[PDB]
């Protein structure tokens, strides 16, 4: 993956990120006879590649940019806005909840536009990603390809989880490099993020594919309150446990400043009307420092629900005995 | 091992000599060790036999009932068993009441800062916590999962305020003294700032030829192999403080920021994540002002996460009725090279 | 109304409010022979009889309080503090969303413990308060009665409305009365607050009691969001429109202050370390002005579910001909 | 009037020369005079005939149907008529993007502050307001709902920066300009702190006795008037000014708060609420540390009233996916009268 580790210098052919402006940031690939363009100017490839990672990079009549390596979250705030994806308060949130860390083997459906796998796949022993739309799964099939995520931990497949469950078998449609022997992936969940308009009808498939002898945590993203109940009503049926339904809430605060008004200068302007009978930070001016909300608050992405489960309750009984 | 058969493991087995969270009726955690052959006391709730849950699965409920230790059964009063995860030790801390020696951070607080500092399994940050290693503990568990085994070669290099850091919480993490050694490096802010130079190093020390070193014994050997130790510290130090440049700055400092993030960000590569997390946002906005001034620092932003957990019981959805206010803020950015 | 007004001077007999601490304002009639008391001092009514309402009292080994006139933003915080009443924060958004002036013509069911009553009869043209329970509608007009709500503009009733509806004919238990050859009230309200465990049962009586001739507003205050859902459905079937439910969420913020600690201090401790080889705002120390949360948040109080009605969708077409 | 007929309630019913609030299918708002005889614009959505609407309640939504001006029938594109309220004057000037110049207020914020302020029909409150007479307007729809004939005493005193107070959002309000010479004052920083004295004033001007007064005619008569009525003027101030004292204190203003509001409450009477809005925290935040240090405020508190619509839609429910960030803050005190 382009998004792992850590590069030292923008190389010809590297996926770069390039940082214009707050609300634009753009994904750009490296090469020597491009140029990269913005409302404010142009500028060529030549002039950024052999340069640091995070390097500003100026033009004259000046213009800036910023190269940035890509990241999870800043490839996230790189994606349309107005689309369905899951944005890092929800992710981190939910990764962070779940335990995640290279012991967990995730399951997500379905894939999107790839935001939260890209965040779950630098974290995570291997994901296993679902997606039922055809040319949405060969989209997130190429890109997770070019990013390098489908050589390092990550599988897709295409699949109706709903209807077909989770098992990915020799002949699937998948990414999936079945080994000597191998003809299923043995996933061994213990991590499950469900996506989808109804996540209850993908649940009664998840006994199949989820480790046995360790607890499985699960989370389900659902944006209307029905789909909650629906929700809970069949996780208790199928025996997950410790449920409870949670929503993240993320604002976002500008640094500012309030010019500083006394009242003896307003006295002082009246005193003069009754003898005759700026740039915020502006230096002749007094500031005072404030912080501004977002313009536009995201006040609803959707419910999160998480649940959990164990497979196995029991111990081996004398290898505990076999202990002493 | 001395057993033929397979270890369990502990990271997804209750195991002896593991530190594990214990979760009682009244909801509060509590901490225990798992030493074989001894009793547990929940007070009201009934005292158990550590060996009688040894082997199972985190995640289960135990019910103690009698025929005081009690005997255990699964739930058909009672306890249940969980992995002591980052998560599971700041909520213990809250329990308990140590709010403000957390500084008041929130279990989304901590996962946001996470990921918006991109930590990763081969990451080197760079590290500041005055929780008592709780910020350590959070990065560890993501770069390593509990894995004492891990192949993984990142680092948390923590700075800190006194002659020595306070990172007393992992004595709850189950980690090897090894592997913390190997993955955790201190220093001090001294240190940091304004490291020994080789000359001063080694005309108090210069080190013994190594078949020389290798042919001492007894009492001689020791003196120097501890003399060769304060040599190996003052090394590492110069490692960690020449033009060696960090994936990532993590902070969790009551220290004054304006003064002290400008100086740390010197020893951060270009286009890595600065995140500061805060108690207060006023102190993360002086902060961001002072950065927009920087050339060196991308888009300050100051970010709030808030959880709201709702009564899930199905047919009486609200939102909990109360709850703890807090969780604090963080201050976001990348380290940036300014063009000539 | 004793809530009503502005008093200058303490007097005998009068219904004081007593601030303790923020957390602690007790309700106090004057007598002067009484004695008030705090786990700090014994306060002599006497001592405090003639003073100017506002008024700092103090008491030597010194221990103080403040005398307020009630209100019912105090009258509300000095209320059982787990209790099921309103908060100024949901009913101060009502008050003002459903534009409440001397021109409101209010129905209130249920009373609880007259939180939103106090703040209602402030405003508003009339009150038409109903309670279910015998004994709290007992108490409720003792103490409406007390307070002088009840020789102002407020009626009580003893009611079940959503079996019995809302009409006060005379004979009802009620506070309200009669006027010359009235054997009803007429209560023509045009705003109307419903809390109570099932409002769907309530909103069909409305039709009789309503204003017909004006834009009703209506306010239903639930918990949980199946009870939302049931609201919903029976305002479309009784033909109420506009219909939105919202959340208020109401937070307080201390001014504190944190001690500023440099770097540098950090170092010279180092320093001397290796030579050898408060309470805040502490006036020995640089201080930092910060906001933090009150320790406790009131994260859910109800939806609020508002609606409208007009009933005579009509106008006098020739008496606007004879405007010419 | 000249009509026997009972005249038309302004305040339940569409009625002639009345500012009144038209929602579009688009949901934003517009003011519309309704002066008889003539037709209103809704470009897209057509025009109509003010006259077709008349005498209808507030609340309907009216179909324009066309056989350009436009028939109306109620809706069986379209509109939705409603009173001017305090609430839909605050939602209009958002709309048409002046949330900058009602200080980014929200309804919840000012309905808090109106009860906070405890603001009743009978009260005198000191007021001061930046918002073009928005803050006076929520006053005195609370205190009187539109009713120019109401026998309540009541009064709104503004204090101001400039020699005029802009109030020009009044001009909206439905109130006759009577009404609001009863009820409103207006007096400007200077001459409310340092006002003229009554020898100051008699010095350039004593009244007639009324019987002569009485007995001018001509330009004598009116010459004499225009005197007497800057003589009344400078008399309001005397009065507004002396050993006076108001019944709350309430703020929309952006002048520096802790060198304005000690100053302003030496004229508030003992137990009176003191409410400042501010769109930003670290304002009132000062404002409270400074008002700790003064024995003459109780428990200053910074508050925060936030509201979340829900898409209202039975079997759709979950909150507005995105809305506007925003809203202010309130400082709530009351003023007090320390011990000796
Ligand atoms: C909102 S998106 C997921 C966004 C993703 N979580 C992200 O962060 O970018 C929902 C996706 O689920 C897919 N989907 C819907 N139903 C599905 C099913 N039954 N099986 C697999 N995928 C499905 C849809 O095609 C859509 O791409
Ligand atoms: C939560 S309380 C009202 C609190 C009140 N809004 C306040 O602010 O203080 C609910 C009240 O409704 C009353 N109530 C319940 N059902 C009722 C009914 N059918 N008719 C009248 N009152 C009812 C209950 O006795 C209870 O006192």
């Amino acid at each position: 993956n382009c998004f792992s580790g850590y590069k030292d210098l923008i190389k010809e052919g590297d996926l770069t990120l390039i940082w214009v402006s707050r609300d634009n940031i753009k994904p750009v690939r490296m090469h020597s006879e491009e140029v990269f363009n913005t409302r404010y100017g142009s500028f060529p490839h030549k002039d950024i590649i052999g340069k640091p990672y995070g390097s500003q990079i100026a033009i004259r009549t000046f213009a800036f940019v910023h190269v940035l390596q890509p990241t999870p979250e800043l490839w996230t705030l790189s994606l349309p806005h107005r689309t369905q994806i899951v944005y890092t308060p929800d992710s981190s949130y939910i990764m962070q909840r779940l335990n995640c860390s290279p012991h967990s083997r995730v399951i997500e459906a379905g894939t999107g536009s790839g935001s939260f796998s890209h965040a779950f796949a630098r974290s995570v022993g291997h994901l296993f990603s679902f997606e039922f739309h055809h040319i949405r799964y060969e989209q997130a099939l190429e890109e997770f390809k070019e990013h390098g995520l489908i050589d390092d931990n990550v599988t897709i497949t295409h699949r109706d989880v709903c209807q077909g469950g989770f098992l990915i078998k020799k002949g699937d449609t998948t990414s999936y490099e079945f080994g000597n022997n191998e003809t299923a992936a043995s996933l061994n969940a213990n991590v499950v993020f469900l996506d989808l308009p109804a996540p209850w009808d993908a649940i009664p498939h998840l006994d199949s594919v989820i480790s046995v002898d360790e607890k499985v945590g699960l989370c389900c993203f659902s944006p209307c309150i029905e789909q909650v109940d629906k929700t809970l009503d069949v996780l208790e049926k199928y025996g997950w446990t410790d449920v409870e339904m949670v929503e993240i809430q993320g604002r976002q605060y500008e640094s500012r400043r309030q010019m500083v008004r006394s009242l003896n200068d307003a006295l002082e302007r009246l005193r003069d009307i009754k003898r005759h009978k700026i740039k915020e930070g502006d230096s002749n001016y007094k500031w005072k420092e404030v912080t501004k909300m977002e313009a536009e608050i995201k006040s609803h992405t959707s419910y999160l629900t998480f649940a959990f489960k164990v497979v196995n309750r029991s111990r081996d009984d004398e290898k505990v005995n076999e202990i002493l | 091992h001395h057993h033929s058969q397979d270890p369990m493991n502990a990271l997804t087995t209750i195991d002896f000599n593991q530190h594990v969270i214990v979760r009682l009726p009244s909801k509060n955690y509590k901490i225990v060790e798992l030493k074989p052959n001894t009793s547990v006391s929940l007070g009201k709730f009934g005292a158990f036999e550590v060996n009688d849950i040894i082997g199972y699965p985190f995640g289960l409920t135990f019910e103690i009932y009698y025929d005081p230790i009690g005997k255990v059964r699964l739930l058909s009063k009672y306890f249940t068993v969980e992995y002591l995860s980052s998560s599971n030790l700041l909520q213990f801390l809250i329990d308990k009441g140590d709010i403000q020696r957390v500084l008041d951070m929130s279990q989304e607080s901590m996962g946001m800062l996470l990921n918006l500092a991109n930590i990763q399994s081969e990451g080197n940050y760079l590290c500041m916590d005055e929780t008592g290693g709780l910020l350590v503990y959070f990065l560890l568990e993501r770069m390593f999962g509990g894995d004492n085994e891990s192949k993984s070669k990142g680092k948390v290099i923590v700075i800190h305020e006194n002659e020595h850091a306070n990172l007393d919480l992992l004595k709850f993490a189950n980690y090897s003294e090894k592997f913390i050694k190997e993955h955790v490096h201190t220093i001090s802010l001294l240190d940091f700032f304004e490291p020994p130079t080789l000359q001063e190093i080694q005309s108090r020390f210069t080190p013994l030829p190594k078949e020389e070193a290798r042919a001492l014994k007894g009492g001689k050997k020791n003196s120097y192999y501890r003399k060769l130790r304060w040599y190996n510290t003052q090394w590492q130090i110069l490692e960690l403080t020449g033009e060696f440049l960090y994936d990532g700055l993590v902070m969790a400092t009551t220290l004054h920021l304006p003064t002290l993030v400008p100086k740390l960000a010197e020893k951060i590569h270009g286009s890595r994540p600065i995140v500061c997390y805060g108690q207060f946002k006023e102190t993360l906005l002086e902060l961001a002002h002072t950065l927009y001034s920087d050339l060196r620092f991308l888009a300050p932003s100051i970010l709030e996460t808030r959880c709201r957990p709702y009564q899930s019981i199905r047919g009486k959805l609200h939102p909990l009725m109360t709850m703890k206010g807090g969780g604090g803020y963080l201050m976001w950015c990348h380290r940036v090279i300014p063009a000539p």
